[PDB]
């Protein structure tokens, strides 16, 4: 079966303009496991993004953060863009400070 | 510590 | 304070060319320790927290050595299932597999559990009891067939029972500064106004370890689900959890609303209110 990618973009810690964090992209309740993941800063495609190793929950569904160090500020936008076979498109999920 | 003989299916 | 050791193996084919991909995880309850990943340039199992590095090079030998014959029979298995669902060789095609045991509160075994999923449906799983299992459908019967006349679950049982909890119980002592510590959850709560009549208080529960918690809204002392929204629990990143639960009321009306946060760090649930 398959099962699309729920998604979670959000800081490790509370967003402060200026201060160093973590931007995550939470990815999970998917399957099959491959997914393209990218976080990205103002519409571009950040490199140093690393993830988690794979597992999964309970219903066999896959999992995975992805996350970067960053500095959030006023005006730089970060989202995460999530592929996977059960999507016609890549998805995009802009971060929300607030969430 | 990982289980040591896995029988296939 | 009941503790786990789980293992996650999943096997992907690649008939394009190649192996499977293979990738295995060890956790102490909500704590990753070990991985190994077929495409990684070590080829070994690696350490993943602080407290499994103390282990030996045996430990590691060993554990590299079952983990690949792991991969190896993973390998297999998506040959095997191939053929009893009579499955193309073009397609790829997915094999999990969860063990592990419990200990209870008394630190005692608990649970054991060994079960398999192909294509992300479950397949066979070993039963409570650990001495029957649980075939989905008739290629899992063929597998149950084969596994009950070798015996397995015996063989399986006695390592659930035996070593899977003496192991546990050992990284449970090395890794005790954190394993054995609960983080409660940092809770605070935002307000935001959606418009001039209504806002949204948003609960957050952050840095919280382990990963359960229970986060509940009520309007004047009575649970409340409707105006509410509750995101899934998600890794920080740094080893703890974080979620918020949100409720939309009206503006001025914030003080009907409390925020409930339960979680095994807290010795009474904490219950917050806006400002």
């Amino acid at each position: 079966i398959q099962r699309t990618p729920k998604i979670q973009v959000y800081s490790r810690h509370p967003a402060e303009n200026g201060k160093s964090n973590f931007l995550n992209c939470y990815v999970s309740g998917f399957h099959p496991s491959d997914i393209e993941v990218d976080l990205l800063k103002n519409g571009e495609r950040i490199e140093k993004v690393e993830h988690s190793d794979l597992s999964f929950s309970k219903d066999w569904s896959f999992y995975l953060l992805y996350y970067t160090e960053f500095t959030p500020t006023e005006k730089d936008e970060y989202a995460c863009r999530v592929n996977h076979v059960t999507l016609s498109q890549p998805k995009i999920v802009k971060w929300d400070r607030d969430m | 510590a990982l289980y040591n003989t896995a029988a296939a299916l | 304070g009941s503790h786990s050791m789980r293992y996650f193996f999943t096997s992907v084919s690649r008939p394009g060319r190649g192996e499977p991909r293979f990738i295995a995880v060890g956790y102490v309850d909500d704590t990753q320790f070990v991985r190994f990943d077929s495409d990684a340039a070590s080829q070994r199992m690696e350490p993943r927290a602080p407290w499994i590095e103390q282990e030996g090079p045996e430990y590691w030998d060993g554990e590299t050595r079952k983990v690949k014959a792991h991969s190896q029979t993973h390998r297999v298995d998506l040959g095997t299932l191939r053929g009893y669902y009579n499955q193309s060789e073009a397609g790829s095609h997915t094999v999990q597999r969860m063990y592990g045991c419990d200990v209870g509160s008394d630190w005692r075994f608990l649970r054991g559990y060994h079960q398999y999923a192909y294509d992300g449906k479950d397949y066979i799983a070993l039963k409570e009891d650990l001495r029957s299992w649980t075939a989905a459908d008739m290629a899992a019967q063929t597998t149950k067939h084969k596994w009950e006349a070798a015996h397995v679950a015996e063989q399986l049982r006695a390592y659930l029972e035996g070593t899977c909890v003496e192991w546990l119980r050992r990284y449970l002592e090395n890794g005790k500064e954190t394993l054995q510590r609960t983080d409660a959850p940092k809770t605070h709560m935002t307000h935001h106004a959606v418009s001039d009549h209504e806002a949204t208080l948003r609960c957050w529960a952050l840095s919280f370890y382990p990963a359960e918690i229970t986060l509940t809204w009520q309007r004047d002392g009575e649970d409340q689900t409707q105006d509410t929204e509750l995101v899934e629990t998600r890794p920080a990143g740094d080893g703890t959890f974080q979620k918020w639960a949100a409720v939309v009321v009206p503006s001025g009306q914030e003080q009907r609303y409390t925020c409930h946060v339960q979680h095994e760090g807290l010795p009474k649930p904490l219950t917050l209110r806006w400002e």
